[PDB]
């Protein structure tokens, strides 16, 4: 096999990152863990955590858009109704 | 291997062997870490070592006798060695030590220095003794919170809290009359050793039973200790195999012979007939391993440990070994089990019947104080002889497929997957 180059990602056992000491992980067998029920104890009791963190970037800029759409579609209705025609006129041509 | 034992109040367990040539007589306490606290954990490993501490070993030597203690998760002793004849005055420093020392071994001077020693004693091998330091970290992850999870040695946390009276009150709980047996192995006779001790007198410490609390219970788990800067990856993972007088007990060290142990670096080691040799050879997947069928009080542990430098093919290792353990539930041949009992009768033999009497004297102790007796090679070779395929079969159908495992690591661990991909491989698919 050919040499490709070299990526700051390789593989297990080799993946690239710094020398690991110190730190400790554990676990427990899914097996050994309640019958799934964090559907509805941790997940609608933590639900709009995500929301209310993040929404205002968002909203405004939803908000923003919105209001500028509504805004020149109700002049766009109003063109071109009998109370627009005037306006109308001038506007376009 | 053959046993003699009667009783008076304390219980006395003997075993001669006219071509000894010397002789050890010493008392075995049926607690040991796994009857200890997570805070008072290393207390035992303490008395171990106050036992066999500089003082009280001259006053032994002056006397032509030597010291020997060892602490076990269930059993406990303190052994004492001398030439046939000098049996008596071994006696006199057992009774000396433990009826009379209660202050001796204890003072400031001692007890500051021993307890200084276990503490760096226990750092070298949280330090250096990386598969030994793993294992005990499988006892840990798989027993947690349970009794059978301390380690026999101790944490360097609770050991530097460690006062005399801590080692007090675990003598007072566990050094008692109930919770022991005398034992004389070497060439001593047994109508002869009870008379010394009926010599004295006394009851110092007796009546009381011993405490109990909650029993072992394996968790299917992993721990992770990763170091890359150490030159090894070393790993053991197990399933909850059996608990000393379950009715597999020789079923489970058959299964694990047939797997055995293997050091790439001797030449007859890598012609062994284990299957699974044909598998890691070919791209050395380690420099060694070795099976295990652990077996305690209250549960045991079924598995294997292993150290490698080929760190980017541990996933094959893994899958490897777990997938020659799925054929002991579905495919282990007649030959295979043929060939695991004579072997398991080999090293059965090497262990009952070693020329050495300090052995015995912890074989002797730490059986009679949970079956009453110790067992006889010539029965536990009837049982080894009667086990058939299907008696492995139907075991393993129960503690391998598809069962929960215990796993622990150090060293360049990174290519050893995660849980579930291991967990898997602990059955296959069929139709
Ligand atoms: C491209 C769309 C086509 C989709 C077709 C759907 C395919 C469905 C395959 C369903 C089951 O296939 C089946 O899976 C289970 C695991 O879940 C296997 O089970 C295997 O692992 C389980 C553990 O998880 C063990 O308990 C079991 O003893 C073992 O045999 C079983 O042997 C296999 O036969």
């Amino acid at each position: 096999g050919p040499p490709s180059g070299k990526t700051y990602m390789g593989w297990w056992g080799h993946m690239g990152g710094p020398k690991q000491k110190g730190i400790t992980s554990y676990a427990v067998s899914p097996y050994a863990q309640k019958p799934l029920q964090g559907i509805f104890h941790n997940a609608v009791f933590n639900s709009f955590r995500r929301f209310k963190s993040q929404f205002l970037y968002v909203l405004i800029p939803a908000g923003i858009y919105w209001y500028w759409w509504k805004n020149g579609n109700e002049y766009n209705e109003f063109l071109y109704s009998k109370a627009g025609r005037e306006e109308l006129e001038r506007v376009n041509v | 291997a053959e046993v003699t034992q009667l009783s008076n109040g304390i219980v006395v367990a003997t075993e001669h062997n006219p071509s000894a040539h010397t002789a050890s007589v010493g008392v075995v306490f049926g607690s040991g870490a796994a009857n200890e606290n997570p805070y008072n954990n290393g207390v035992s490993n303490l008395w171990k070592n106050i036992f066999l501490s500089k003082e009280n070993s001259a006053v032994a030597a002056k006397e032509g006798l030597a010291l020997s203690s060892n602490i076990s998760r269930d059993f406990q002793s303190y052994i004492v060695s001398s030439l046939p004849g000098s049996t008596d005055k071994s006696l006199d420093f057992l009774n000396q030590s433990f009826i009379q020392q209660k202050a001796n071994l204890l003072s400031s001077s001692n007890f500051e220095a021993t307890k200084k020693s276990v503490l760096k004693q226990v750092q070298d091998f949280e330090d250096n003794d990386h598969p030994n330091r793993v294992l005990e970290h499988l006892h840990s992850t798989a027993f947690q919170n349970t009794p059978l999870s301390l380690p026999t040695r101790g944490t360097l946390e609770s050991l530097e809290n460690l006062v005399v009276a801590d080692l007090e009150s675990f003598a007072n709980n566990h050094f008692l009359n109930s919770n022991a047996v005398v034992v004389g192995t070497g060439n001593i006779k047994h109508e002869d050793l009870v008379n010394s001790i009926e010599s004295k007198n006394l009851s110092l410490q007796t009546g009381t039973k011993p405490v109990l609390k909650k029993k072992a219970a394996f968790l299917g788990s992993e721990v992770r200790l990763r170091d890359d800067t150490l030159p090894k990856a070393w790993i053991s993972l197990a399933v909850e195999g059996e608990p000393v007088n379950s009715p597999n007990y020789f079923v489970a060290k058959l299964a694990a012979q047939i797997f055995g142990s293997y050091n790439a670096f001797e030449p007859a080691s890598r012609l062994q007939g284990i299957k699974l040799l044909d598998n890691i050879q070919e791209y050395q997947l380690c420099d060694n391993f070795n099976h295990f069928s652990l077996s305690y009080k209250d549960s045991g542990l079924w598995g294997f440990s292993t150290a490698t430098r080929n760190v980017t093919m541990i996933d094959d290792l893994i899958h490897f070994t777990l997938k020659q353990w799925n054929r002991l539930t579905i495919s282990v041949t007649d030959t295979e089990v043929e060939r695991a009992k004579s072997l398991l009768k080999l090293q059965l033999g090497q262990l009952y019947e070693s020329g050495n009497p300090v052995n015995d004297a912890n074989l002797l102790g730490a059986e009679v104080l949970i079956k009453g007796s110790k067992l006889s090679l010539g029965e536990a070779f009837k049982k080894i002889d009667a086990i058939t395929v299907k008696d492995v079969k139907a075991w393993a159908g129960k503690r391998l497929w598809d069962q929960d495992i215990a796993i622990a690591g150090t060293g360049q661990i990174e290519g050893l997957l995660d849980y579930m991909r291991i967990r898997s491989d602990m059955s296959m698919m069929r139709w």
